[PDB]
């Protein structure tokens, strides 16, 4: 899976958060921007064959499933110190 | 008046999505007819736990010499592509 | 001809080092202006964000 | 039926009865003294109050005045009637001629075309400008952006593109002045009407002297006319004078509308406001809008949130810069930030692609050498490095060109250069055929030949 | 007309805008500092004879009025790239 | 019986109203049925009349206003003892390894006060490690705190896996691993590694990964301490490894504003220094028993000046500053010998030859640093001969700090090397005294003892 611009998601969540009047953080991003991207990315994983067999109720045996992710970020003038990067 | 349907956001999922351009809610926008989904799934779920993982030892090939020699990606990895515009 | 070329060499080196000294001062006076403008902006980005957060 | 309850600068709050509160973008009318003022609804607050933006001067309004609820958006004339004429944000005529004889009026808040409706064309378009169609060539139907700060030449370049690309375009065109100098509008109007091409160019002018309501909705009444012409099957050219000012009017208003500030002080809806504007300006399968936009960057800051969220919306970005201008090199196009989607060998050819990459490779290496030269001077360089410094300086001089629209400020006659001439010139310099000519020979000349002649007379 | 400093009018307007608690922008100037100067300076113009005839109700005829205006700005260490300049 | 009702649910923060008698006290636990899911809430503030504001120890999704809440009249209490050895648990001390119940004898509250000033015990019992640079520049005693500072990707985890290998296997005492905010894959890879090596029977593991709601990441560090403190009070010598102290502070930052707190200097919470203090002053070696601890410290943006790394520098006995420059140059481990130090680096407590070698090494490398930009602009030919000498010896010293690790073998394809402390001193003294001046720089790179430097020099 390729996430085209986790930066523009962070920007959309910031807009939603501020319109809802939640308290702003650094650069005005809400604090749960780390929680947003971390809960999203830790979903990409490889799972052992016991998990696959348990999930598919026995149909598939002997196979490990996997999801790979390639998030993309834009930095401004190469600044890595900004919040979302 | 607003009613409260007690159900979280779910999305069409299946094999019939391969080749289809879809909006966030699962509506096709390519105009090639309706989907053929294998049921729905929930948008917001939790990830597999520590015991349910397996280590990464299988490659996913980029095809680019620089990436695939110096910065290899495996099936379950979470590689970040970062830079300017 | 060799001894005279070595005297010429020392004169050319002193002129080059004098130029390199003035050009180094010229860079110092301009990098300092970049630094001062940056510290002022950093000081105003914060405070603006602490007053906005204090709400 | 409703009454004004607050007047906070440009925004106006109106209280309505509980059962007839206006919809989220309807228009209201007030008599502000002897004048009628239109208001546009932005928010429905509770208890039947709406926040509105005044489309005109907000002075003189008194609390307790009575507003009148029109039951439609701002609707503007469109089509063949709006074709030789100057119009207001409300679509009123602004020239002293009579009324606009329209058959139809469209609301200005519309939706962008669907995904299946779009069309992608690689049909390349040719400009007389050497650096623009060398480095970042743009095709018909794609958006072009001219960035840069104050005084770097955005408008003079756009007047050059209006002059040249109108040579190979037959159809109608729309010009939208969004918050720019009125004098530049009056000069453009007389220049168009003295060349008898005013019968095709349609003008909208909400300029920088107008209140923030007028500078917020004028870009949208520009598009609504360009979209009318696109849906008649025509290929339309759309020129926007400044599309920073549309976001600046939103920044000025959005504090009083109650939204909390975002980064710097921009409105939290900056990326949506720009996305709602710049996604209805596209070539569908039933028309095509070729558009040029001038994007003021604030404070020369390319990392600012207003320019940085516009670089993703454009097909060909041309970044003007102040240092290159101070050297006198007009057009002051920085060739290490200007790029395009159409600079690919599969669409543009290999000889062009190779020339443009060769230029970038040389001028980058020159940038790396400039910091060494600054402390030590040129004498400590390698002899190959001195060769690239000489060719890179000649290339920078050769990027300049004398525009016909700049003949007043300078006196030099203008020049139009073809693509084959410019790739021949840069290919010749890159391989050092012209290594024997002085640098000042390349300054402000057209084709390479001309430079040789200049060199003869030094 | 010679406005002797528009960079101490901009300061005297920033003070009023900050005492009214309006959210500041770049260099803490208010968002409408551009409107502040644009409305003032765009009033310096040359007007055609039809406008003079309409305004004077025909008592002045065939003459064009003008108002030249040369504002002064002060800049710190001679950079033009500041916000107000 | 249930006694409170939910009145607000804004993101991760939940407010509960109770009768104005018997309002829950601060740091208490509460329980609510989030559908079928039993959800724990921790009380953070008593605000207003009868209301308490709380953090969810689980997902906040699925909660309605008006749900009944039951107040447990105790803090979060966790299993402690031998029954915790070999088991993975979450912040609540519930098994996540699917091996069944923990089977605990005793349970302890995770919020407790630190040892009194008269309880603290002095030690200088220097540990030896295989790592050359650390044992030269930052040796540390049993019972001390060690911090590994670095930005992203500089070698914090690989170093901590090496130190776990070298120290813990010789250690006969029980160990605790606290995976605060760890990546789930790295937690599984560690668990399997210990399970294969058969050292899992003397380690207790507490894991709170990145995906978990902020309360878990906030409180999981305290469950690690509560287990280690049980072993210390039994009188054991304990090894405590904490995967990031930084993501405890960050888990505090995320929820701080929703708790109503005014923001501080870099957006951090106003209580950053107290939150760090209250945790880090429990990690001490008392008269009854000793905790020895190794902590990794993330450095946001690679600036050592950011409040979070800046405060934690003042709590640690040894500080091994890793640097991104040295990693980018490809020298591993990327320890900066000029910035890293220990309070055990004293001539009195180390051997005086060790101290003299360390002072020499640091003096030489500092003298190289100032020459670097001079050579870069004006060129090596405009050094003098004694500087050309010290620039060479500096490069030889800066290669001999590198080392292959057994746990960093998978990355590089080479065997792993363990160097004894004495051999390290003997080598660096020999290099500075110039006994190996004639050998090339690569004869020192990625080698073990200096006898191996002469063997590889012969092969070269
Ligand atoms: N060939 C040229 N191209 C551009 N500008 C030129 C050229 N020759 C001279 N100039 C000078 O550059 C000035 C500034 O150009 P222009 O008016 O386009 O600025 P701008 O880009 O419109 O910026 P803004 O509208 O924000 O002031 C011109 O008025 C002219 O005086
Ligand atoms: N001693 C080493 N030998 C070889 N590779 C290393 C070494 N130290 C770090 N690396 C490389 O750098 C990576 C990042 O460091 P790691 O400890 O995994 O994450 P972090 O440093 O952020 O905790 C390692 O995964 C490995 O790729
Ligand atoms: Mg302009
Ligand atoms: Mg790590």
């Amino acid at each position: 899976i390729i996430y085209d611009d986790l930066s523009k998601q962070a920007v959309a969540y910031r807009q939603i958060s501020l319109l809802l009047r939640r308290p702003p953080g650094r650069e005005a991003f809400p604090g749960d921007v780390f929680y947003l991207h971390s809960r999203l990315l830790e979903r990409a994983a490889r799972v052992n064959a016991e998990y696959v067999e348990a999930f598919t109720k026995g149909e598939v045996k002997g196979k490990t499933g996997s999801l790979t992710a390639l998030p993309i970020i834009e930095t401004q003038a190469g600044d890595v110190s900004a919040f979302v990067p | 008046k607003v009613k409260a349907t007690g159900r979280i956001l779910e999305v069409p999922v299946g094999r019939g999505l391969l080749g289809r351009v879809v909006n966030t809610l699962g509506a096709p926008i390519d105009g090639k007819g309706p989907l053929d989904h294998d049921g729905f799934s929930a948008v917001e779920a939790i990830a597999p736990g520590v015991i349910e993982r397996q280590s990464v030892d299988q490659p996913v090939q980029t095809g680019y010499k620089a990436v695939d020699s110096m910065i290899p990606i495996g099936r379950g990895q979470r590689e970040l592509i970062i830079g300017d515009r | 001809g060799v001894v005279e070329n070595l005297a010429s060499e020392q004169a050319a080196r002193m002129v080059a080092m004098k130029a390199a000294t003035d050009n180094g001062g010229s860079l110092i006076k301009e990098l300092q202006l970049v630094y001062n403008k940056a510290r002022q902006a950093s000081i105003t980005q914060e405070l603006t964000e602490i007053v906005s957060g204090a709400a | 039926t409703g009454k004004i309850v607050q007047v906070i600068g440009a925004v106006v709050d109106v209280e309505f009865p509980q059962d007839a509160v206006p919809r989220v973008y309807d228009a209201l009318e007030v008599q502000n003294g002897n004048e009628r003022l239109v208001l546009e609804v932005q928010q429905q607050l509770g208890g039947g109050i709406v926040r509105t933006i005044a489309m005109g001067s907000s002075d003189g309004l008194r609390r307790g005045l009575d507003v009148k609820d029109l039951e439609h958006p701002i609707e503007v004339p469109v089509g063949k009637a709006t074709l030789g004429r100057i119009m207001n944000v409300l679509g009123e005529p602004v020239d002293m001629k009579g009324e606009i004889g329209e058959e139809e009026r469209w609301a200005i808040h519309r939706a962008a075309p669907s995904y299946e409706e779009l069309s992608n064309s690689q049909e390349l378009l040719e400009t007389g400008i050497k650096v623009i169609d060398l480095m970042a060539p743009f095709a018909k139907g794609g958006k072009v952006g001219l960035f840069g700060g104050a005084g770097v030449g955005k408008t003079v370049n756009m007047m050059e593109l209006i002059r040249n690309i109108a040579i190979e375009h037959s159809g109608y065109s729309v010009f939208a002045g969004v918050g720019e100098r009125t004098r530049e509008g009056n000069d453009f109007y007389h220049e168009m009407t003295d060349s008898n091409v005013i019968d095709k160019v349609s003008l909208v002018y909400g300029q920088m002297n107008e209140p923030p309501g007028n500078r917020l909705r004028v870009a949208l009444t520009g598009l609504t006319m360009a979209e009318k012409f696109r849906d008649e099957g025509r290929d339309v050219l759309l020129f926007v004078d400044n599309i920073y000012r549309y976001t600046l009017a939103g920044t000025e208003v959005s504090a009083l509308l109650g939204r909390m500030p975002s980064a710097v002080g921009y409105q939290p809806t900056l990326a949506e406001e720009m996305g709602v504007l710049q996604e209805r300006i596209t070539s569908t399968k039933t028309g095509s809008i070729t558009s040029v936009q001038a994007v003021y960057v604030p404070a020369d800051d390319l990392t600012d949130p207003s320019p940085a969220t516009t670089f993703a919306h454009l097909d060909a970005t041309v970044v003007l810069s102040r240092q290159i201008a101070s050297l006198g090199i007009y057009p002051a196009v920085d060739p290490l930030d200007s790029t395009s989607r159409q600079l690919d060998p599969l669409v543009v050819g290999q000889e062009h692609y190779d020339t443009a990459r060769g230029v970038q490779s040389i001028l980058q290496r020159y940038q790396e050498l400039k910091d060494i030269i600054a402390i030590l001077g040129m004498d400590e360089l390698s002899e190959e490095d001195k060769l690239v410094v000489a060719r890179a300086r000649k290339i920078q001089r050769f990027l300049s060109q004398p525009f016909f629209v700049a003949e007043v400020f300078t006196g030099s006659p203008g020049k139009y250069v073809s693509l084959k001439d410019t790739i021949r010139g840069f290919k010749g310099i890159m391989e050092g055929e012209y290594d024997h000519l002085p640098e000042q020979a390349f300054y402000m000349v057209g084709s390479i030949e001309e430079a040789v002649e200049k060199a003869k007379k030094l």
